[PDB]
């Protein structure tokens, strides 16, 4: 029964506020707490008892409560603040601890980064076990929009293609993976296989051959 | 720091006991809580337990089915999860709950993924992604480990037992049309080093209680 805006946006050095909206039964009456969840990590306490900063949290972060609305304040916005932010309090109507839906905080004007693409062919071990997986790994790119296509002798191949959702790294760049599952025969049959990674109009294609 | 264990695969209508050990402070004289986070979705409180006795409070979602307790000796917090369904599929965190002025959790554990699904646990097949002097070399050579056909999530990968961290990215897993997961972990290293240096990826699959140390050698 706590409501935040799903997304928040601002540029480096700017002030961004994340509103947590509720009623008199939660925010209006009880003490609010904010949490910061960086990609892949567990939630970390930002602010407790409405205004008090947790250990290590810089003064850039501020907690407010005006009527039925709790406001998380972030001044001098830095890219290291990109995270999901959750408000938490006690709701009187229910008999439980409540959380807001969460607010994804994007930091705008981050520098465009061309992806680093690495294509590995099937390992000796896998081919010995009568399987062939081409592993295309894509790292250190921004923004997070990439597409991975596979060619076999410059012919488009769709069967066996499994691609991960592009996910944010620890340094705020994005990482993706693509897998082309084959039999050892299909691998050795064709002259070459290619991982075509498209990012911001431009395409990085890496090739591997069964005859190394 | 707190650390949870027990996370793994359970069938609809199945049962699981989650553990949480306190490495520093005692559990018997602090208010302990469990919080869960379903994939994609936000934070949701599960249960809380006060210091004096094992009289716990549960969220409306988990009341009855779930039973919180602590072994009074060796700072151990348990969560008995019974009559589980797909909706309970989430990362479960143990944590200290402060309840003097405001209700908030200041200490959090790493968390452990519970997956409710009608499928079998499968340990990973780990294959080395050998470094070459072509596609795996961009000024510095890149090598990795392929962690293929495992269920459920998660797996974690360190390198040389955590002695190697700089250059490491462990990628997200993808659920293949087979209903089995694949993920990779590479490390970028100066090409000069390859020959000398020994490379072991430490693949961890707690849901199947499997640990694979795979040696990645120059092909």
């Amino acid at each position: 029964e706590l409501t935040q805006p799903p997304t928040a946006s601002a540029a480096p050095g700017q002030k961004v506020t994340i509103s947590c909206s509720g009623s008199s039964s939660n925010i209006g009456n009880h003490y609010v707490s904010w949490y910061q969840q960086l990609p892949g990590t567990a939630p970390k306490l930002l602010i407790y008892d409405t205004t008090v900063l947790s250990s290590g949290i810089p003064d850039r972060f501020s907690g407010s409560k005006s009527g039925t609305s709790a406001t998380l304040g972030i001044t001098g916005l830095q890219t290291g603040d990109e995270a999901d932010y959750y408000c938490g309090t006690w709701d009187e109507l229910t008999s439980n601890l409540v959380f807001g839906g969460g607010t994804k905080l994007t930091v705008l004007g981050q520098p465009k980064a061309a992806p680093s693409v690495t294509l590995f062919p099937p390992s000796s071990e896998e081919l010995q076990a009568n399987k062939a997986t081409l592993v295309c790994l894509i790292s250190d790119f921004y923004p997070g929009a990439v597409t991975v296509a596979w060619k076999a002798d410059s012919s488009p191949v769709k069967a066996g293609v499994e691609t991960t959702t592009p996910s944010k790294q620890s340094n705020n760049k994005y990482a993706a993976s693509s897998y082309l599952s084959l039999t050892p025969e299909q691998w050795k049959s064709h002259r070459s296989y290619s991982c075509q990674v498209t990012h911001e109009g431009s395409t990085v294609e890496k090739t591997v051959a069964p005859t190394e | 720091q707190l650390l949870e264990s027990g996370g793994g695969l359970v069938q609809p209508g199945g049962s699981l006991r989650l553990s949480c050990a306190a490495s520093g402070f005692t559990f018997r004289y602090e208010v302990a809580a469990w919080v869960r986070q379903a994939p994609g979705k936000g934070l949701e409180w599960v249960s809380a337990i006060s210091g004096p006795a094992p009289k716990g409070y549960y969220a409306d979602s988990v009341k009855g089915r779930f039973t919180i307790s602590r072994d009074n000796s060796k700072n151990t917090l348990y969560l008995q999860m019974n009559s589980l369904r797909a909706e309970d599929t989430a990362v479960y965190y143990c944590a200290r709950l402060r309840a003097d002025l405001g209700l908030y959790m200041d200490l959090w554990g790493r968390g452990t993924l519970v997956t409710v699904s009608s499928a079998s646990t499968k340990g990973p097949s780990v294959f080395p992604l050998a470094p070459s002097s072509k596609s795996t070399s961009g000024g510095t050579a890149a090598l990795g480990c392929l962690v293929k056909d495992y269920f459920p999530e998660p797996v974690t990968v360190s390198w040389n037992s955590g002695a190697l961290t700089s250059g490491v990215h462990t990628f997200p897993a993808v659920l293949q049309s087979s209903g089995l997961y694949s993920l990779s972990s590479v490390v970028t290293v100066p090409s000069s080093s390859l020959g000398t240096q020994t490379y072991i990826c430490n693949v961890n699959h707690k849901p199947s209680n499997t640990k694979v140390d795979k040696r990645v050698e120059p092909k």
